[PDB]
Order: structure tokens, then sequence, then C-alpha cells
């Protein structure tokens, strides 16, 4: 978790991928990636999440509560991010 | 020796679904290309003209 | 969009799981998957093709530029031309995959249904309480080729008899 946290000087993140991130190692899906890869990890998670179901993202954005269907997709999403 | 033929059955055919998907993937990045060179004129003219 | 041929892909790389016959299949699915991760970044990124004559033209005090530039991005307006490449490949390696994907496919459903009947020959015809060596002698005649083959050997402990049976002695 705590090196999940640190955030690259001078860019900012969006809101619709911070609970994302979050909800990852919140899950503990990130706790069997090693200290390493974590970083690596964070960008592949947003790409993966941008390309596999940004559909996801926009309803998370939008909605912007978290509703248990979509944190039920979001389990999934997770679940096949940390597969790969 | 059924549950390693029950494998291979249904590999068979959708083996071939992504065989066909993965090249037509390929062919979306040579179009994005010809994009990339007008972005990329875009950027030059824009910054020539911010010298200017 | 691309996510659709994307969403296939990765429903079968965790397929691909499942096929141990990939060594660097994987890595081609991973590396379409980069470049076109690439081109949609790429394409989100664009810039208005050509500079703004409307505000970004009228900015300048010095403009005999503003045209020359205008019209030369507008002249060169296709910037690179057209890439169709893939229609001579794909059929090619579409014909192989074809021809090898249907042989599999073929092959191993006709392998299914002997199988199937072969459970079935088991379970509908088989003595064994009361069986003969005959019908064994008439199923192989590797029976009788190695009884032969134990006499003209000139042993008669066959091995692994009494390692799956028993077997008595006095001594």
């Amino acid at each position: 978790l705590t090196q999940l946290l640190k955030q690259n000087q001078y860019s900012p993140l969006a809101t619709e991928e911070q609970v994302p991130l979050i909800y990852a190692g919140v899950n503990g899906h990130l706790d069997g990636i090693e200290l390493s890869r974590i970083g690596e990890f964070e960008s592949s998670f947003l790409s993966y999440l941008k390309s596999n179901h940004n559909e996801l993202l926009t309803e998370i954005r939008e909605k912007g509560e978290l509703s248990k269907e979509l944190l039920a997709s979001l389990k999934s999403a997770t679940e096949s991010f940390v597969a790969t | 020796r059924i549950d390693s033929v029950s494998q291979l059955q249904n590999v068979a055919e959708t083996t071939k679904v992504l065989f066909d998907v993965s090249k037509e993937t390929v062919e979306l990045e040579s179009e994005a290309f010809e994009l990339k060179q007008k972005v990329e004129l875009a950027h030059e003219a824009k910054a020539v003209l911010d010298s200017w | 969009a691309k996510s659709a041929a994307n969403k296939l892909d990765w429903a079968k790389v965790i397929s691909s799981l499942r096929i141990t016959g990939s060594t660097a299949t994987q890595l081609s699915s991973f590396k379409k998957r980069n470049d076109e991760a690439r081109r949609q970044l790429l394409e989100l990124q664009s810039q208005p093709t050509e500079v703004d004559f409307s505000h970004y033209r009228s900015v300048l005090k010095n403009t005999s530029v503003i045209d020359k530039i205008e019209s030369y991005v507008k002249q060169y307006k296709p910037v690179k031309i057209d890439a169709s490449k893939q229609l001579q490949v794909i059929e090619s390696f579409e014909k192989h995959a074809m021809t090898n994907a249907k042989e599999t496919e073929s092959l191993v459903s006709k392998e299914l249904k002997d199988l199937q009947s072969t459970l079935d020959n088991i379970q509908s015809a088989r003595p064994f309480d009361e069986l003969t060596v005959d019908d064994l002698t008439k199923i192989k005649p590797e029976i009788d080729a190695k009884v032969e083959e134990m006499v003209k050997k000139g042993k008669w402990d066959v091995p692994g008899y009494k390692d799956r049976f028993g077997n008595l002695n006095v001594m």
C-alpha cells in the first residue's frame, strides 16, 4: 500500500482513476505483486482499465457513487488484470 | 483421455477467431501511421507559428 | 471499438493459459495490444490539423508567413499515403491456420466419439467372471507370443507376475 500511494511529481491523476487504483490495494489484489513491480502495475492497471472497460471507468466517473453492481464489475476487472 | 480431448476440441474452433482478430488489430495500426504524420505536421506548424 | 477486438483478445489470453503450446504467441498478442494502445493515445492526443487562421493569424502582426504555412499545410495535407498490406499476408496466414485448425477439430471430434464408443464397449462387453485365456489369445496373439518367447528364453518366472499378484512357497 505504501509503495502504491507514491505519485510522480508534477503530474495530477484524475479522480476516476483514483477510485480504481485504490480499489485494487484495498481488496488485496496487489498484495501478491512484488514491491519492485508495484509501480509497473499501477500504470498497467490504468491502461488495462482504459482498454478493457473504459465503460467501467466512465460509469465510475459520472455516477460518482459506487453501487454494488459497479463494485461487482470492478472486482472482476481487478481479477482479470491481476491474472495478467 | 476424454478430458484431454475436450480441451482440444473447444480450442480448435475458438483459436481461429483470435487468429483473425489479431491481424485485424495490426491493420488498424498501419492506418494509425497516416494519422501520426497528420498530427506531426500540425504540431510542427503550430510551433513555427508560435516562434513567429 | 478497438476494445471489442481486445475484449475477445484478453478472454482468449486467459484461455491461452489453457494451451501450453504458446511460446511467443502471447508475446505477439501483447505486441498488438501495445501498438493498439499507442494508436488510441496518439489519436486522443491529436492537434487540429491546421493552425487557426481566425485567432492564431490575427495575433501575428508580421503576417506574411501565416499564409505561407497555412497553404503549405493545406497543400501537403496528405502527409502519408495509405497502407493496406494485410490482404496478401492475412489470407496466406489464414489458409494455413484454417487448415491446421480444421484438422485438429475433426481429429479430436472423431477421437471423442471413439473414446465414447470404447467406454460403452467396456461397459457392455467384458468377460471377467469367466474369461478364458483362449479369448485373450484370440484378442491378442501377444499372449502366445510372450508364452513362446518365455519358453524359448528359458525363464519360467515371468517378472511382474508376483508384483501385482501373490505367490506362495514353502521355502
